[PDB]
């Protein structure tokens, strides 16, 4: 039913190596070229990625910022209220960002904020202009 | 196998079924009730066992019935019918036995046999055994034909056949018990030795052999499962199919490297896109940081928009710093994957020149077995005789194989030095026309009822003919002679004054430099008591070495040995012999093979006898007169001695049946 294990013998392949005299040499030569073709294409991306790899020298160690470890409070200082409205304007509905800007309000103190101070801060207007950009 | 059933197996017969042979002679029994068939089958096996258990004395019908028991010996005519059938076909009382009943004083019928080869002798023996007048015509000045044995002083070495392929069910097993033959086993171990003169290391030696055996199976799969048996009108040969397999394995080695390296580009290039996000993100991070710095440099106290800016920019930089960290995470995985693929590469080559040269030696052996370039063996049929292999170790004959023909020739009318030139066969008899090989003008005419022709296939093949048939052989016969293959394999005999090889090794190889010279002195045998090394010349090389002096050939042999054993321990040979079987005009070759475009069916054609036309038109169809035997006529066991013998036994059977009557079929 099936070849010895390892011997590769497609019916399709067979015809292709017999179809003329030198067809067997001819198909093998292409593959020797298809092989060089890919092989220097490797060293050429291997070359191009070694360049892109050096531009990342040093990573972003200088550009990192230490951690604000701050305990997540309940009351809304007018300061924090105003940071909120400006964050809503520049952050749309992405509360994690608004939570990270205000710094001491959990992502759920933010939603509540969205309804409690909704009418006093015209969030509908503020949000619809976030939609403008 | 053992018992009465061991006798059936040792007689090449199914112990529990009637053969087609036997249906022909016992059509009452085989078409009859199952009980009768078993009784018959026992009587058959039992008589075979008797003959086998002691083959130096004739087995008379009386002796058989004696030793049978009821209910088996209740029916005498069944036992008589059966014993005669075995006797006629050489299954019992063949070879060399003391006759109980001496030969009838007057013989009935007269037969000429062309060739005292082993097939010839064996039929001669059986026909005389049957009370017929039998004269053999031999062109040579010695009997045995292709079983030749060099003898000078204490040196002994067959130039012809030298091995007995196993005694499991082999007639030579009877002949050996039959006449002393020093039969010694052949230890299977064969070290190879490259052109340099050093052993192939064991690791390579098994991994080439296994690839060889694996390639062979591959062709058999091409033949039977893909039906790759005809190409561009011509039938495909074994050699062709081996190349198509080696090519498709070298193909696969390349498709395998391509699709591996093509996993590297497909990852190298995921990395290219990953580094481009990362270098464009380190740039956005470079910029926001500057911005966040500028924003926190507006010292406080500040208004809330200016305060929001510092916080918002800080968030952003933290956002883009999360991204760039997740991407040098991903950069680590892909960097690791590239080391994996660039460190488990698939195989560089299919076979290197050292490996391929060694493999070429395994092909030289196969050209040796079949006595022909693998390019000429039929792909579909080259191994059709492989089912009928005997069982047991292969053996050699240490006193020379000539001992067997000579033994057989005892008591026979053999005209040596007698070249048959014309076989002439008519509705009323035949006349064979021979000359004397020494002065060829001196001419001989032999008249006979029937001519048994054991001319080598190579002789039968000569153009222009060495032997004229009058009338011509019919086309169905002469076409079978062209289609069939008759190959060649010669050997060199090297007689030294001291053993300088491994005496525990019977045979050791030599690897050739080229594919083109893979057969040239590719194998050596330590087989004999005396210091004799025997060297094979097979394949395409056989036919070319016949054009090269003995000194040149022997010189090449010494050099190969020097390489393997060192110039000091290999002295010049005391006696040397080189065979030239294609040259020899009484053989014109070594033995047959299943050529491309032939089949085993041609071997059966070679054995059909010829029945000549009626002398007077309107006379009834005549008796057959020209019969054929020999190694090329036994389809199931070709190109051997046991096969030659078997065919001689065979024709002797059907000839006696013809002119002596078959009283066993009633």
């Amino acid at each position: 039913r099936k070849p010895p294990k390892g011997m590769f013998l497609s019916q399709e392949d067979v015809e292709a190596v017999s179809a003329n005299a030198t067809a067997a040499t001819t198909v093998l030569r292409q593959l020797d070229m298809e092989l060089v073709s890919v092989k220097r294409q490797i060293q050429n991306i291997k070359q191009t990625n070694s360049a892109l790899k050096e531009k990342l020298d040093g990573g972003i160690e200088p550009y990192r910022l230490p951690e604000v470890i701050q305990k997540c409070n309940a009351r809304w200082t007018t300061e924090e209220q105003l940071l909120a409205v400006q964050a809503i304007r520049k952050y749309g509905r992405d509360f994690q960002a608004i939570s990270d800007v205000i710094g001491n309000k959990s992502v759920v103190q933010v939603k509540n904020f969205f309804v409690n101070y909704r009418r006093r801060f015209n969030i509908d207007e503020v949000l619809q202009e976030w939609e403008a950009e | 196998p053992s018992g009465v059933e061991g006798a059936a197996f040792q007689s090449r017969l199914p112990h529990d079924r009637m053969t087609s042979q036997e249906a022909a002679c016992f059509p009452d029994i085989i078409s009859g009730p199952q009980q009768t068939q078993k009784v018959f089958l026992f009587i058959r096996n039992r008589t075979l066992q008797l003959w086998l258990d002691n083959p130096k004395i004739q087995l008379t019908f009386e002796a058989t019935l004696q030793q049978l028991e009821a209910p088996y010996n209740s029916d005498t005519v069944l036992v008589h019918r059966v014993h005669s059938y075995l006797e006629r076909h050489g299954l019992i009382n063949f070879g060399i036995y003391k006759r109980i009943k001496p030969l009838p004083t007057k013989k009935t019928g007269k037969v000429i046999i062309i060739g005292s080869g082993v097939s010839g002798l064996a039929a001669a023996r059986q026909l005389q055994s049957f009370g017929m007048d039998v004269t053999l015509l031999e062109a040579r000045d010695r009997v045995g034909g292709r079983v030749a044995t060099f003898r000078k002083g204490n040196y002994v070495a067959d130039l012809g056949a030298m091995v007995v392929t196993g005694l499991g069910g082999n007639p030579m097993a009877v002949v050996s018990k039959q006449v002393n033959m020093e039969l010694a086993k052949i230890k299977q171990k064969c070290p190879l030795y490259e052109a340099n003169g050093q052993a192939v290391p064991k690791e390579k030696d098994e991994m080439v052999e296994q690839e060889f055996n694996r390639l062979l199976e591959a062709t058999s799969y091409l033949s039977h499962q893909l039906d790759f048996n005809v190409l561009n009108n011509k039938p495909v040969s074994l050699g062709q199919a081996l190349e198509v397999v080696i090519q498709l394995q070298e193909k696969h080695v390349k498709d395998e490297q391509i699709e591996h390296w093509k996993k590297i580009v497909k990852t190298q290039e995921e990395l290219k896109e990953l580094l481009n996000k990362m270098v464009n993100l380190k740039e956005k991070i470079k910029e926001l940081h500057q911005q966040y710095k500028e924003a926190s440099e507006v010292k406080p106290p500040r208004d809330i928009t200016a305060e929001f800016l510092v916080k918002s920019k800080h968030r952003d930089l933290t956002a883009l710093c999360k991204e760039y960290d997740e991407l040098a995470e991903t950069q680590g995985k892909l960097e690791e994957k590239l080391q994996e693929l660039e460190a488990n590469p698939p195989s560089d080559v299919y076979l290197s020149s050292r490996d391929r040269q060694i493999l070429d030696w395994h092909f030289a052996n196969l050209e040796f077995a079949n006595a022909t370039p693998l390019s000429t063996l039929s792909l579909k049929h080259w191994d059709q005789d492989d089912d009928f292999e005997f069982t047991g170790s292969h053996l050699t004959v240490r006193n020379g194989y000539s001992c067997v023909p000579v033994a057989l020739a005892e008591g026979l009318d053999i005209k040596l030095n007698t070249a048959v030139r014309q076989v002439r066969y008519t509705a009323s008899g035949c006349e064979v026309i021979a000359v004397n090989t020494r002065s060829t003008s001196q001419t001989f005419i032999y008249k006979c009822d029937a001519v048994l022709c054991t001319l080598p296939l190579g002789v039968l093949k000569q153009q222009p003919p060495a032997v004229q048939f009058v009338p011509p052989l019919p086309e169905w016969k002469t076409s079978a002679v062209q289609r069939m293959g008759f190959g060649n394999l010669n050997k060199v005999v090297l007689c030294f004054d001291r053993v300088f090889w491994d005496p525990s090794v019977n045979l050791f190889g030599h690897v050739g430099s080229t594919t083109a010279s893979r057969g040239e002195l590719f194998l050596f045998w330590n087989l004999y008591k005396a210091p004799i090394l025997l060297a094979l010349v097979a394949g395409e090389a056989a036919g070319i070495m016949e054009n090269i002096s003995d000194d040149v050939i022997v010189g090449r042999c010494l050099a190969i040995l020097k390489g393997i054993f060192g110039s000091s321990a290999v002295p010049q040979p005391k006696e040397t012999v080189v065979s030239r079987w294609r040259a020899d005009p009484w053989a014109r070759g070594s033995y047959s093979y299943v050529a491309a475009g032939s089949s085993g069916n041609d071997y059966d054609l070679m054995a059909q006898p010829i029945t000549p036309g009626p002398s007077i038109p309107g006379a009834p169809q005549p008796i057959p007169r020209l019969f054929f035997a020999g190694e090329h006529t036994i389809r199931n066991y070709p190109a051997t001695v046991h096969g030659a013998l078997l065919s001689g036994l065979r024709e002797a059977g059907r000839i006696a049946d013809q002119f002596l009557g078959a009283m066993y079929t009633l």
